[PDB]
């Protein structure tokens, strides 16, 4: 449904403290439950954070950040908000908004292929 | 379900054919998705359940394999291809390969 992901600036974080990386959707039709979080630490693959699940309507995260991870949106502004807190050195990475693909089928622990991808946030922490 | 991609670098010349491998830990049947990510930017979605290619996607660029064993083949290897590719299944929820470096030498 060609949309574009639009990030905010990169940020250098010290220790123990939290980031909140935005993300605004322009184009066809904004829903919080196909934009979904991830991010890629440098020399590895991209990694799944988190979403805001549909009928539930509440936001889920993986393991890895839960206790830590916020997610929110505000369709109104057609915005998703990150907030990844207690920061490690570990957490230096880019992190993405995608949003996702729908499958002809949805089934038992079955996910998603991302389409379009914002730009990227490095998160830098000291 | 673990994605192990292969080769770590492919080093190819301008018109050569590029053979990525995607080795699935479980079986994922066609749920594969083929990514190119161009240095400092997002990845671009190349082959979806396996085969299918992407929206604006040259032939060049095609995706093979089901359950475990996976190929991405980049024929006619162009200068602008030179990225690092992932994997990524849908099967067992979300999860990407390591990467494969393309250089273009």
């Amino acid at each position: 449904e060609v949309q574009l992901l639009e990030q905010s600036g990169a940020e250098v974080k010290k220790p123990g403290s939290s980031v909140k990386v935005s993300c605004q959707v322009f184009g066809d039709t904004f829903s919080r439950y196909t934009i979904q979080w991830l991010r890629q630490a440098p020399g590895q693959g991209p990694e799944w954070m988190g979403n805001i699940i549909p009928v539930y309507n509440t936001p889920n995260y993986a393991q890895k950040f839960q206790g830590r991870l916020s997610i929110t949106a505000d369709d109104s502004t057609s915005t998703a908000y990150m907030e990844l807190s207690s920061l490690r050195s570990e957490d230096t990475a880019v992190y993405f908004c995608a949003r996702v693909v729908i499958p002809n089928a949805i089934r038992h622990t079955m996910g998603y292929y991302f389409d379009y991808w914002g730009q990227g946030t490095l998160v830098t922490v000291s | 379900a673990e994605l192990t991609q292969s080769p770590a670098t492919l080093s190819l010349s301008p018109g050569e054919r590029a053979t990525l491998s995607c080795r699935a830990s479980q079986s994922v049947n066609k749920y594969l998705a083929w990514y190119q990510q161009k240095p400092g930017q997002a990845p671009r979605l190349l082959i979806y359940d396996a085969s299918n290619r992407a929206t604006g996607i040259p032939a060049r660029f095609s995706g093979s394999g089901s359950g475990t064993d996976f190929t991405l083949t980049i024929s006619n290897l162009e200068p602008e291809d030179f990225a690092v590719y992932y994997c990524q299944q849908r099967s067992d929820w979300v999860t990407f390969g390591g990467g494969t470096k393309v250089e273009i030498k």
